């Protein structure tokens, strides 16, 4: 038997809980899992057991270049280091590792480039 | 349940006793390795009677 | 597990969009989910009446003669060629398989039987007297619902303003539409007011639009889980299957063989079913066997 | 299912990392998530590939949530309401 | 100034050059030291400028402690160029297209029009074009062989004279490739072959490689053999080069090549399999408040309740947020605490925006509206529930949990007839369960996800649950007409002792006497009055194969329902067993619903 | 490049001219009630006449006597030429599913 | 300068339904919350004007926190400031070795560093006011920053001027878009013509290239320039008649322009020849009479405004003896009448 917490040890790369009891972390919800929930059309729950409850996080993409900025609301820093004057930032809702996953893959030369969904207005 | 500090003042390298289902210590020595180096063994019993799950 | 993994990753992009179709982002896989629309879980096995009967039974039980106007004429004709449309249809797909028998038997999202049965259970009168003017009334309602049966794959704004119906959209109220005929017939509905005909109808609605599939369903996903699990009772037998040369089902070895798509050079267990062309050669076994 | 996802190109594919290329070539996500993410993203940045975001895989990836079920269609405040029957 | 919500609409990838490290590059690596005293080296491979992974200190970059940072990529200047380890095929393909002289392509272009973009230069670089002379600076283009000791070495084969073409050599080849060349052979302006050779590479930033990992040893040995080469090196074609600077090159090469595809530590080997980062990682999560235990039975369940030890109950949480309209329900949650069921184990305080332990509580502390209760679970609360391996839709289900006050009980308890759901047993099965905590989860949970919603399965559109093998054989026996003692008839109060169980509200027994008998006909029919169906089936009991050899009593071979009323016949498998479609319970659902059945 | 895509103009369908069905799915209901759930457990502030102790009854029973204060946009297309078309449905004018 | 701006942003809500109670009130106050007074999209932001579109409040999606978001296209008055700009009024805040630091009061804020060379470091000291020019694309808007981060020079007036040949007409359209410049200089001269005479005459004095004296420089209702034996046969003409002629199509406007520094700066006064005896050390450049006009009329404004600001800074003269020494420096920079 385990329940654990709704904290504990965590993946310094990942940033997700410890494998298993030994570790004292989480438990995993599986790629299978995935696909039932989605099955269900329950999204919410995915939000927060993969969001809420593992590591989702907070990213900020500049919305003319699409790479990762930075961003900071105490010691206000608003950059971005691709265009320096035109920062627009948008916060989305990411995972650290995915993030990770983004990183890894522009340190084998591939840039990756988020195209932010844009902006909508009603007429006139 | 084993107490151990690492000098630099100290950092504390202590062992905490994690299961949720207590246990009593049912034999303590401090036995020499391969390398003649001392290190602390511990025993610990659970009187398990057969319950629901088993 | 290896199989369950790539059907559900390539059929986990189909979604239902708001048009009650299957696409991959913008792309048709379907252009209604399940030609029908209509959820998994909301399906009643019903038997269709007159699909076994011949020409004389068909008239004997649903011809009505209490009164002899021309609707009655037409109101029996459209219930046999539902009935033609029905044989045409069953007996063609009986022809291109090997084993899949023609059925009287359908799953509809609307067991309209039983609505009419508990209605006249709970019904304070008995046998109505003869009401020629209900009866033709009762007849228009059941003509016009019918009519007007594929605006539950729209919505009310658009059956209130008559607009033009897609020809897909007539073709996924077809079963309903002909189960409705049998079973809200002039013959079937004698002791039902035109008050009580308000009442099935405004039930047979509701219940079909509590039947269709849910806008952005995960339909792709359902499909693999629901092929896949199969699959563990098919890998616990092949101990009961032949594993011959020529002849090979073990395992999952034909399934891997449609999944695949491998080419016919390298099917193991390939098969087909030849139709003799003379009658008189096909009920002689011997004719058959040279 | 299974036939109509087959059969939508008008040629008969599988549900290997074949027909998903021959399926949705543009989905790098979907297919690096399925057999092999180095060979598929190799072959992304070499092309100049362009990924949309649908489905499960690429949300997935990118650390989002599908827009699916519950999140199929987006919910607005009703402004016209709250003015007449809130207040601040 | 804030950042707007947005959302990724689009991904497209690209060829990292020179002038995107540049860019996106915080910082420049130039020293090969790892620490001054307990802080990172400014320089080094471990700059905070790329990001923290120590409780201590902060981003130099964003400002931002461990958990909030991303981390950012450093830029380290190479001496000499290197080749791109995951495009050397690419690079292939362009030396065999354009002349190493003049960089005019030697292929026709208009040749191969009528391909599509991704395959023009695939298919003009399969073609042989060794021997063949420029139209422009009249030039003989070699063989270029692809050296076999390595992945990264190309030599150029002039009619058996040798060449060994160096980064920077191939990297002056592809500078004189124009655009024109370029589109003609399908590839995008992003896609120029001078992005292939690397002058500066990016060092990936810390949070990819925690540790201060193997990862890093390569990256130091890149760096410190880097200095190695002199800054001031150049390569003509066809120049001779020391032994020392030869291997100072080679190992260069061998090593970034080992950064990133050793055997596909390296950053590509993290990728691909199941234990990998897209399957480990991003399909799947460890997750936190999640129970699991070994699952038994209990017929005092309904099949939406799960049994839940208490012990668990104090250790999942909900989230309760104060208000005006639940101030007076969760005040005695907040009263109890640690100390008795049903208590409470944090708070979120609004104002000062921090979770508080209720044991080190303060003595002017008070629920002020805004603030977060987590409260233990109790019965009543919603919980998905999990059975591995997750195959149907119906291996998640959200029951309704009774916690379970006896502090010896660690499984969890469900209906037998709830086991059809999971494909379950109790043989030793384990599953999981997790109660939602947020507001927006349970009311998904409820709503959608509740058990009531795969009562009819959405593979086969027939029911999945109902009696199994001790409600199915005891069916029979109850609505058997006779017994071994003649009659099957039970008095008032046998018959009233039935239904003391079934938690429904009793029948009105009071027209009986005490020595009246009632069959179990009348008895069943007494609960089905509530939802009368209709039925007539012949049941499992009555089989051709026994019919010769036995005796059939011919009231029990013909099951008939009329509203509700058990008129004959006994219930079996075929009436009230799981997965009987037509059955007793597929009529129940599709009259009054399947939370009814 | 112009990795910004550029902005759109939301296109609302006239009421007279909307296809999609006038009953909420299972998923829109229940999305309506965990957005009003999650609004109510942020302010509290509601019409609704009965007294409930938590912010789900208070949601659902909002969403039962038609007096939700939300909006459902039904994403219909995205033209290439920058229009966004939409249906706009109002829950509180619409069918309700078996949310039991 | 000032202008009219149109941004777009996404703004997020904490709630919901408190905010749509009044949206265009809580829309005006959350954009003047967070726009106002900061630098964003290469500009500095002073008004929130209007809302000119904006979108539903949509909720937010990718989380459960019920929170709302809104895309808002708003109209600012922003402050754009060009190269080579004349700003009046700094004060020093540090003189180091390394850099010298001073901040812009009449303009909006900006903030101006000079790099420190070894002849400032002996003069300007702090608490002192001075004029400063700027230089090529060195106004950096840094997003999110309370003002311009700007490079400056101590503003000696130079020598020199430039010739434009204009080849081209300045037709009917153009004259009206530069109409706004002509309304904006013409607003420059009445808010110049309500002061008293003499701190016009002192600092037009201080900063004129040439020395004149006795009261010659200031003709203010017909501008009739300095009355100093005659140096050219031809009277220099006004551009705001020209353009006004221009509407009307009675002048051309061909041939070589130029400004050399006898002319004053500030007055719209301006020389136009049919042939190059300009004497001027750079070669005229050919182009057409949109360039030349937009140079010479913002010129004009340039002008105006930096002598509206050092009027509008020192009104007593206590405060012009105590920053005599860049008086000094500025009058030594000057030449005598050998010629
Ligand atoms: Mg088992
Ligand atoms: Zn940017
Ligand atoms: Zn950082």
């Amino acid at each position: 038997r385990y329940a654990v917490a709704s904290y504990g040890p965590t993946d310094a790369l990942t940033g997700q809980p410890l494998d298993g009891k030994r570790s004292h972390g989480g438990l995993r919800l599986g790629e299978m899992e995935h696909w039932v929930l989605t099955a269900q059309g329950a999204m919410q729950t995915i939000i927060e057991k993969s969001h809420d409850d593992s590591d989702g996080c907070i990213s900020y993409i500049c919305r003319n270049c699409g790479e990762p900025a930075i961003y900071n609301a105490s010691h206000p820093i608003y950059k971005c280091m691709n265009c320096d004057v035109q920062a627009d930032i948008g916060m989305v809702d990411s995972r650290r590792s995915s993030i990770v996953f983004q990183h890894e893959m522009r340190a084998a030369n591939v840039n990756i480039t988020s195209v932010l969904s844009p902006r909508v207005f009603q007429p006139a | 349940i084993i107490g151990k500090v690492a000098k630099i003042k100290y950092i504390d390298r202590s062992v905490m006793y994690g299961f949720d289902e207590p246990a009593v210590v049912d034999a303590v020595m401090r036995p020499h390795g391969p390398n003649d180096e001392i290190f602390g063994l511990m025993r610990l019993r659970y009187e398990r009677n057969l319950n629901i799950g088993d | 597990g290896y199989a369950n993994r790539k059907a559900i990753f390539g059929l986990q992009s189909c979604i239902v969009d708001y048009y009650r179709r299957v696409s991959i982002d913008t792309r048709l896989v379907q252009q209604l989910y399940g030609e029908d629309g209509l959820d998994a879980r909301q399906l009643e096995t019903v038997r269709f009446e007159t699909i076994m009967l011949s020409d004389q039974e068909l008239e004997d039980k649903f011809k009505y003669t209490g009164i002899q106007s021309p609707l009655f004429e037409e109101e029996f004709s459209r219930l046999k060629k539902d009935r033609d449309k029905y044989r045409q249809i069953f007996l063609n797909v009986e022809n291109f398989n090997f084993s899949q028998l023609l059925t009287d038997v359908r799953q509809v999202p609307v067991n309209v039987a039983s609505i009419v049965k508990n209605i006249l259970l709970s019904s304070t009168s008995g046998v109505l007297p003869f009401d020629e003017k209900s009866i033709l009334q009762k007849y228009a309602m059941v003509k016009t619902f019918c009519k007007n049966l594929p605006y539950v794959f729209i919505n009310n704004i658009q059956e209130r303003l008559q607009t033009p119906i897609p020809v897909y959209l007539k073709r996924a109220a077809s079963l309903m539409r002909m189960l409705i005929r049998i079973e809200l017939a002039t013959v079937k509905t004698l002791n039902i007011t035109c008050e009580q005909m308000s009442a099935i109808l405004d039930l047979i609605r509701l219940q079909y639009t509590q039947s269709l599939i849910n806008y952005g369903e995960a339909v792709g996903i359902l499909a693999a889980q629901s092929v896949s699990e199969p699959l563990t009772q098919y890998m616990l037998d092949s101990h009961h299957r032949s594993v011959a040369g020529g002849t090979n089902k073990s395992g999952i070895v034909r399934p891997q063989e449609i999944f695949s798509a491998k080419p016919v050079e390298a099917e193991q267990s390939s098969e087909m079913l030849l139709r003799l062309k003379n009658p008189e050669v096909e009920t002689n076994k011997t004719y058959a066997q040279e | 299912m299974y036939a109509d996802l087959m059969t939508r190109t008008g040629q008969v594919t599988s549900l290997e990392k074949a027909g998903l290329n021959a399926r949705e070539p543009s989905n790098v996500l979907l297919r690096m998530a399925l057999s092999s993410p180095v060979q598929v993203l190799t072959d992304a940045a070499v092309d100049s590939a362009v990924n949309p975001i649908y489905g499960i895989a690429a949300p997935t990836l990118m650390g989002s949530v599908p827009r699916i079920g519950t999140m199929y269609s987006d919910i607005i405040m009703d402004e016209k309401y709250i003015t007449e029957n809130y207040k601040s | 100034m804030e950042a707007g919500y947005a959302e990724i609409a689009a991904v497209q990838f690209n060829i990292a050059g020179d002038n995107d490290h540049k860019r996106q590059g915080v910082m420049e690596v130039t020293i090969s030291n790892l620490f001054e005293g307990t802080l990172p080296a400014e320089g080094g491979i471990y700059d905070a400028r790329m990001g923290t992974t120590d409780h201590h200190y902060k981003c130099i970059t964003c400002s931002h402690q461990r958990k909030q940072c991303m981390g950012h990529p450093g830029i380290l200047q190479m001496h000499a160029p290197v080749l791109q380890p995951l495009f050397i095929a690419e690079i292939r393909r362009w030396l065999r297209v354009i002349c190493l002289n003049c960089g005019a392509p030697i292929v026709d272009l208009k040749r191969y029009e009528h391909l599509i973009r991704p395959k023009r230069l695939i298919e003009a670089a399969s073609s042989q074009t060794e021997g063949k002379q420029c139209y422009v600076c009249k030039a003989v283009h070699p063989k270029i062989v692809k050296d076999s000791e390595d992945y990264f070495t190309f030599w150029a084969d002039q009619q058996g004279k040798i060449d060994k073409l160096y980064p920077q050599i191939i990297r002056e080849i592809f500078s004189r490739v124009t655009y024109d060349t370029v589109v003609k052979l399908g590839r995008s302006k992003n896609s120029h072959p001078e992005k292939l050779v690397l002058k500066a590479i990016q060092i990936p930033p810390i949070s990819i490689r925690p540790g201060i990992h193997d990862i890093n040893n390569v990256i130091q040995y890149l760096v410190r053999k880097n200095l190695l080469i002199p800054k001031d090196l150049q390569i003509v074609r066809g120049q001779k080069i020391p032994l020392n600077i030869d291997r100072n090159l080679q190992t260069i090469q061998q090593l970034y090549y080992n950064f990133l595809l050793d055997s596909v530590p390296s950053i590509m080997r993290r990728l691909p399999r199941k234990e990998g980062r897209i399957r480990k990682s991003l399909l799947g999560s460890q997750v936190w408040s999640i129970s699991r235990s070994t699952i038994c039975g209990n017929s005092d369940l309904h099949l939406d309740e799960v049994g839940y030890p208490i012990s668990f109950a104090r250790t999942l949480q909900v989230a309760e947020t104060v208000q005006h309209y639940n101030i007076n329900r969760l005040m005695p949650y907040f009263l109890n605490g640690k100390r008795q069921y049903p208590g409470c184990s944090r708070v979120y305080k609004q104002i000062t925006q921090s979770v508080h332990d209720i044991e080190g509580l303060k003595q002017d502390f008070r629920l002020e509206v805004g603030d977060i209760l987590y409260r233990d679970v109790v019965t009543g609360d919603v919980a998905f529930f999990n059975r591995q391996p997750s195959l149907e839709r119906s291996s998640i289900g959200v029951h309704r949990i009774v916690v379970l006050e006896n502090p010896k009980i660690s499984t969890f308890q469900m209906n037998v007839s709830a086991c059809a759901w999971y494909n379950a047993d109790f043989d030793g099965d384990q599953m999981n369960l997790w109660v939602p905590w947020s507001v927006m989860s349970r009311v998904e949970a409820e709503l959608l996800c509740s058990v009531r919603n795969w009562f009819i399965s959405t593979k086969s559109s027939g029911p999945v649950n109902g009696q199994v093998q001790d409600s199915t054989v005891g069916s029979f026996l109850l609505t058997r007409t006779n017994t071994p003692m003649g009659k099957n008839v039970m008095n008032k109060l046998h018959a009233m002792g039935l239904f003391q169980t079934t938690q429904t509200d009793p029948p009105c027994f009071a027209n009986y006497s005490p020595t009246d008998l009632l069959d179990g006909k009348s008895v069943v029919s007494m609960l089905l009055r509530q939802t009368p169906i209709n039925y007539q089936r012949a049941p499992t009991w009555y089989s051709e194969v026994y019919a010769p050899y036995m005796h059939y009593n011919k009231q029990d071979i013909s099951t008939q329902i009329r509203n509700g009323e058990l008129i004959e016949g006994v219930l079996d498998k075929k009436a009230v067993g799981a997965g009987s479609s037509g059955g007793i319970y597929h009529l129940i659902s599709r009259r009054y619903g399947p939370q009814q059945a | 490049g112009f990795v910004q895509a550029s902005s759109q103009t939301l296109v609302i369908i006239p009421d007279n001219e909307r296809i999609t069905s006038n009953v909420l799915t299972t998923f829109e209901a229940t999305r309506l009630v965990a957005v009003r759930a999650q609004q109510l457990a942020i302010n509290g502030s509601t019409m609704l006449k009965k007294k409930y102790s938590s912010p789900i009854d208070i949601a659902k029973q909002e969403l039962f006597n038609r007096k939700i204060p939300l909006l459902v946009m039904r994403c219909i297309k995205v033209t290439p030429e920058g229009q966004k078309i939409v249906e706009i449905w109002n829950p509180r004018e619409m069918g309700i599913p078996l949310l039991d | 300068m000032i202008d009219q701006k149109i941004f777009e942003t996404t703004l997020n809500i904490d709630d919901p339904t408190n905010f749509c109670t009044n949206v265009e009130a809580h829309l005006l106050k959350e954009l003047e919350n967070i726009y106002v007074g900061k630098c964003f999209k290469n500009s500095f932001i002073l008004n929130i004007t209007g809302v000119i579109q904006r979108s539903p409040c949509f909720i937010m999606r990718t989380n459960n926190s019920g929170r709302g978001y809104m895309h808002v296209r708003f109209s600012a008055v922003v402050s754009y400031l060009n190269a080579f700009d004349l700003i009046a009024a700094v004060k020093i805040i540090k003189n180091d070795s390394n850099i010298i630091l001073g901040e812009s009061l009449l303009t909006e804020p900006v903030t101006i560093v000079i790099p420190s060379s070894e002849s400032q470091n002996n003069v300007a000291e702090v608490g002192q006011i001075v004029p400063v020019q700027l230089a090529n694309s060195s106004v950096y808007y840094i997003p999110g920053r309370q003002q311009a981060s700007a490079t400056g020079s101590i503003f000696i007036p130079k020598h020199t001027f430039s010739v434009y040949h204009v080849q081209e007409e300045l037709t009917q359209e153009q004259a009206l878009n530069l109409t706004k410049l002509v309304n904006i200089i013409e607003m420059l001269l009445e808010s110049r013509s309500k002061k008293d005479f003499k701190q016009i005459c002192f600092f037009e004095k201080l900063y004129y290239t040439y020395s004149i004296s006795s009261d010659e420089i200031l003709d203010l209702k017909i501008w009739k320039g300095p009355k100093g034996k005659e140096m050219s046969r031809l009277k220099p003409c006004n551009v705001l008649s020209f353009l006004y002629d221009a509407l009307k199509n009675k002048n051309s406007s061909l041939g070589f322009w130029a400004r050399p520094p006898n002319l004053l700066k500030s007055s719209p006064l301006a020389y136009q020849q049919d042939q190059n005896s300009f004497n001027a050390t750079e070669l005229p450049i050919i182009c057409s009479a949109e360039v030349m006009f937009v140079t010479l009329l913002k010129e004009i404004i340039n002008y105006l405004q930096f002598i509206n600001d050092l009027c509008d800074t020192f009104n007593n003269e206590q405060l012009i003896k105590r920053h005599e020494n860049i008086w000094m420096l500025i009058e030594q920079r000057k030449i005598g009448h050998d010629f």
